């Protein structure tokens, strides 16, 4: 049981021939296979997950399936038998709520894309007349569109299309229905050319860089059908891109199999009359999994001293990165086994660029090294390009975005030869091709080169950036001065020092530096802080915003006293006493207690934090100590507790100003401990005082806008946890626990209820689209509409209705309502 | 594997070896060790905060005179954000240094003091190699 | 006192009545050196036995290590003198 399963599990990885490896392992499984009731049930699950969850062998496992079908022709078509029901499970139930209805990971469709390719990979073993057929009815989902189901998603159409059209790597050159492949590719043509011209909406979306030169970022169902007519004209010989187990040296000399001459002798089984599932209505089965568009940034003369390059019009290309992308996905936990599958992919990939950690323990990132791919293919600009693709993979990454780090800095502890420096060569072209990215592919290259630059000593080019640095005039909203300063900004907080990050970078540089995190107190002694840096004209570079002058600001004298009052151990108690004056610093004013002291709540914040501003723990416990003051001076129930939340939220900006990663955690520590509210914060995130820092489009501010949803999500979710299992709890307190977990969940869903904000840019004739207030707001419409896709899914009654078409119908500007029709067709 | 009982770690642990085990496979804690002297909790809220929201830091102080001596316990909500901390917010630099980043189990006071003769680490009580950000021969 | 200890080797054992001189021909057969100091008893200078050697860099150190060290003691005058880093 747990020794076959090892055996099923080590094949293709050894020092021994391949060819003997797969041999062997056949008798032995065959011997195992002692007629189903020993162990062929057990064989066939196995084999069966192996061709699941291990899709970068597919040739190899396929080759064993047609080894033992060659023993045992029973066992090949129970094993098929067994592989179409699992496709049958993994296509009826790729619905994640059966891994709620069968508590297992049954579920996405991408696996039964797997799972048909190994069938279409096993035409030796199964009956190729059959294959075609199945083909058909795959293809006919888009002609259900038409008749058979004539309100089906686009989506579900194309992953039909895909998994057919995604096959064709292995095997489409089966010249028995010539005539019949050209029909199927004739329905097909017409289907793509139909729906991805009527729904090229979506991919507006998700282009990772909407310019054309030096390459398009073409959507997959439109690079993947000029792979496939690519190939067609190459007489289906697709070449160097597969390493086959199936037709060569027992009858040929070549290289692809030791096995054909026994693998023309067995019979072919048929398949058994396959009709995909009808997609019900989308809210209990028929997840329909995204398209996506197609990361491309390498080609020919990217380098000009490897073996040349697979093209981007190619089907080299796309098995080369489906490969590569499937193995990171088959060992992403293990950044020293993601490495040891994830280039040297192997059949032999042998030892070229050795590989990390420079142990070379995991001497398995070692790629060209001559050829899984047939010929010489140079992985080593592809392997870099595979993981660009998903980091920068719109909507989300498929992993952790800083497990992508962390696996380049092991492919950076691989060989240094080679490895750093396609590394930095792909640096500097993405850099160069900033001003046409998108802003979440830009955040998320401004976290990823701080933090690589953050694990080397910071050994920077700089003066190869000079093209936005030392042209300064394409000024600073422009992408790549801009990126510069969030990437040095970002690289201070990871330095830990203003004057580490200023030495590194020239003296050009300089003035896209990070600027001085120090407090800025507005109850300081600003008569001296009149001089040492009230140049007030001069000194603009945001250091500071000390606009007191002296003695005769408002409750100046009621600060001194709060001072005074917050060294020596004061107590809370004692702190309402210092409140009750500045209570009294508005009676005097015109308003005996004003109820909610704004201008006491100005006093109160600024003297707290500066008393506070030693290091972020001392803030922390600043605000825990006078926690109370804090929620009586937010306020008490409706807003006016909104009222002055926001002036908590505005006075501790002004303190802040500085210093980005200090008020990110405040805006933290008062969501959690109940002194703002989440509704509050996003109304301050997009108030007149917080538009001037750099925009909206600060990444600071996008990172405690896009942290305080989280957090509601992650307050709703584990809400809805608590009421699941006091539900499983046989329902005792679930009449209450859940019924209060539900208004919890309630609350951060009923407060994760938005309402308008763009809609009036479009209402003067200025540039709405593509200002700083389009470069966030509808790069944070995108980043609204990215990883809450679930979120917008659950409103979508009111998102639809009540949030989208009051405004967004017809009557807003179709540059508004684009982003949300691009939600909707994704 | 390697994220494990980290031997002779939680000395004076107050419960018993399988205790010791329980609850650190389901902690949300995670003590960084061997990091810089001038190291600081802002810096270090910025390397964690990589792989999820961080709930608490705790700096390492040396027991008799208060400075940083070298090590922190950070405090994840969540353990699966904590596990990806693990595999992803160890082996890599903090101010260009040695991170290791043991899930030990769970915090306590007293814990956050160094537990060193000299009152740093019992670590640096015996590692007489240059560390300059380490206060150099110890 | 002298420069970054990883450049520093030490070596002891060393003869009673040596010469730095002759103790520095033999260091930098293995590289360069920066600065030597023989140590001497402090409360009266009988020649300890042990030196100091600051080489330029610290893989030319660790060869010295390796090669005058590991050789059961680099043969100077009459003595063969073990070397190792400097453990300080």
């Amino acid at each position: 049981c747990k020794e076959m399963m090892p055996d099923i599990r080590t094949i293709g990885e050894s020092v021994k021939a391949f060819e003997d490896d797969i041999k062997f392992l056949s008798e032995a499984i065959m011997n195992e296979y002692g007629h189903e009731d020993y162990f062929n049930n057990a064989l066939l699950s196995t084999l069966n997950a192996v061709v699941v969850e291990q899709p970068q062998k597919q040739a190899a496992i396929a080759l064993l399936t047609m080894v033992v079908n060659s023993k045992n022709n029973v066992a090949g078509k129970s094993i098929i038998n067994y592989f179409f029901e699992e496709l049958q499970k993994w296509c009826k139930q790729t619905y994640n709520d059966e891994f709620k209805s069968t508590s297992n990971e049954t579920g996405p469709w991408n696996k039964i894309k797997l799972i048909l390719r190994f069938l279409s990979i096993l035409s030796p073993m199964f009956l190729v007349d059959e294959l075609i057929n199945i083909y058909k009815s795959l293809f006919e989902l888009s002609i259900e569109l038409n008749n058979l189901d004539p309100g089906n998603r686009v989506p579900l159409s194309e992953a039909i299309y895909t998994n057919t059209l995604l096959n064709i790597p292995y095997l489409f050159f089966f010249n028995r229905n010539n005539d019949g492949l050209r029909t199927k590719v004739e329905e097909l043509l017409a289907y793509v050319e139909q729906n991805y011209l009527v729904k090229t909406t979506d991919i507006n979306l998700l282009r990772e860089y909407n310019g054309e030169p030096p390459y398009e970022m073409v959507e997959l169902v439109r690079v993947v059908l000029p792979n496939v007519k690519k190939a067609l004209i190459n007489n289906l010989e697709q070449l160097n891109e597969l390493f086959p187990d199936w037709n060569h040296l027992l009858t040929p000399q070549t290289g692809d199999e030791g096995f054909n001459d026994a693998l023309t002798l067995p019979s072919v089984d048929d398949l058994k009359s396959f009709v995909r599932l009808n997609k019900n209505f989308g809210s209990v089965d028929s997840m329909w999994k995204t398209p996506r568009y197609a990361f491309h940034v390498y080609l020919p003369n990217s380098a000009g001293n490897f073996e040349t390059v697979v093209p981007i019009s190619t089907y080299a290309g796309q098995l080369f990165n489906d490969i590569i992308i499937d193995l990171v996905e088959s060992l992403e936990f293990n950044r020293k086994e993601v490495a040891r599958q994830v280039i040297t992919l192997d059949l032999f990939f042998k030892a070229g660029i050795f590989t990390e950690p420079g142990e070379s323990i995991a001497q398995l990132i070692a790629t060209y090294e001559e050829n899984p791919l047939a010929p010489t293919f140079k992985i080593e600009d592809l392997a870099i390009e595979t993981i660009l693709g998903l980091i920068f993979k719109l909507p989300s990454v498929s992993q952790p975005f800083a497990y992508f780090y962390t696996l380049l800095v092991d492919i950076c502890q691989n060989s240094p030869k080679a490895i750093a420096p396609v590394f930095g060569r792909a640096f500097r072209f993405f850099y160069s091709h900033l001003d046409s990215l998108d802003f979440e592919l830009k955040l998320r290259y401004l976290d990823w080169f701080s933090i690589q630059m953050s694990n080397f000593n910071f050994s920077w080019k700089w003066n190869e950036w000079e093209d936005d640095s030392i042209k300064f005039g394409k000024y600073f909203y422009n992408p790549k001065v801009n990126f510069a300063k969030n990437l040095i900004q970002k690289e201070l907080r990871l330095t830990s020092n203003f004057s580490e990050v200023e030495d590194s970078l020239p003296q050009e540089f300089t003035k896209y530096l990070d600027t001085s995190y120090i407090p800025r107190d507005q109850l300081i002694n600003y008569y001296q802080s009149l001089f040492t840096g009230y140049t007030v004209e001069e000194d603009s570079v945001r250091k500071n915003d000390l606009y007191f002058r002296q003695e005769g600001v408002p409750m100046e004298n009621t600060v001194r006293k709060i001072l005074d009052y917050t060294h020596k151990a004061n107590n809370s108690r004692e702190v309402t006493e210092l409140e009750s004056i500045l209570g009294e610093l508005k009676n005097e004013y015109g308003s005996i207690i004003s109820d909610f002291n704004r201008f006491v709540i100005i006093l109160l914040v600024q003297a707290v934090t500066d008393s506070g501003s030693r290091s972020l723990s001392h803030a922390n416990k600043y605000i825990n100590d006078l926690k109370e003051d804090l929620k009586t001076i937010f306020a008490k129930i409706e807003l006016d507790i909104e009222t002055k939340e926001y002036i908590i939220i505005e006075a501790v900006l002004t303190f802040w100003n500085a210093n980005p990663q200090t008020g990110f955690l405040v805006a933290d520590a008062f969501k959690y401990a109940g002194l703002l509210t989440s509704r509050t914060i996003f109304t301050f995130i997009f108030n007149e005082t917080g538009l001037k820092n750099n925009g909206l489009i600060e990444a600071t501010a996008i990172e405690a806008v896009f942290r305080n949803l989280s957090q509601q999500i992650s307050e709703e979710n584990e809400s809805g946890n608590n009421f699941e299992f006091v539900f499983e709890r046989l329902c005792t307190i679930a009449n209450s626990t859940i019924d209060l977990l539900d208004v919890n969940a309630d609350e951060d869903i009923e407060i994760p209820k938005v309402n308008g904000e763009m809609d009036i840019d479009d209402i003067e004739d200025d540039k709405l689209d593509l200002k700083w207030k389009y470069f966030t707001v509808i790069g944070f419409i995108k980043s609204i509409l990215r990883r809450y896709s679930h979120e917008y899914r659950e409103l979508a009654d009111k998102f639809i209705a009540n949030i989208d078409n009051a405004i967004p119908h017809e009557s807003t500007r179709r540059t508004i309502s684009n982003w949300i029709q691009e939600t909707k067709e994704v | 594997d390697t994220p494990s009982r980290y031997l002779l770690r939680k000395a004076r642990r107050n419960p018993n070896g399988l205790q010791e085990l329980r609850e650190s496979m389901k902690s949300s804690t995670i003590y960084v060790g061997n990091l810089s002297f001038y190291t600081s909790e802002e810096q270090i809220y910025e390397l964690f905060s990589k792989c999820g929201t961080i709930k608490r830091i705790i700096m390492g102080l040396d027991r008799f005179k208060f400075t940083p001596c070298g090590f922190c316990f950070i405090i994840y909500s969540c353990p699966d954000e904590a596990l990806n901390a693990l595999k992803y917010l160890s082996d890599t630099k903090l101010d260009e240094k040695t991170i290791t980043i043991d899930l030990d189990p769970g915090f306590e006071d007293g814990r956050q003091f160094g537990r060193g003769k000299s009152g740093g680490q019992v670590s640096d009580e015996l590692r007489f190699d240059f560390d300059a950000s380490r206060g150099g021969f110890a | 006192k002298d420069t970054d200890p990883y450049r520093t080797i030490f070596i002891g054992r060393l003869p009673y009545d040596l010469d730095e001189i002759e103790l520095q021909k033999y260091f930098v057969k293995f590289g360069e050196i920066e600065k030597i100091r023989i140590v001497k008893d402090k409360i009266t200078q009988k020649s300890k036995g042990y030196a100091f050697i600051v080489f330029k860099d610290p893989i030319s150190s660790k060869m010295a290590f390796k090669e005058i060290g590991v050789h059961r003691g680099i043969q100077i005058k009459d003595r063969i003198c073990i070397v190792d880093i400097e453990r300080g």
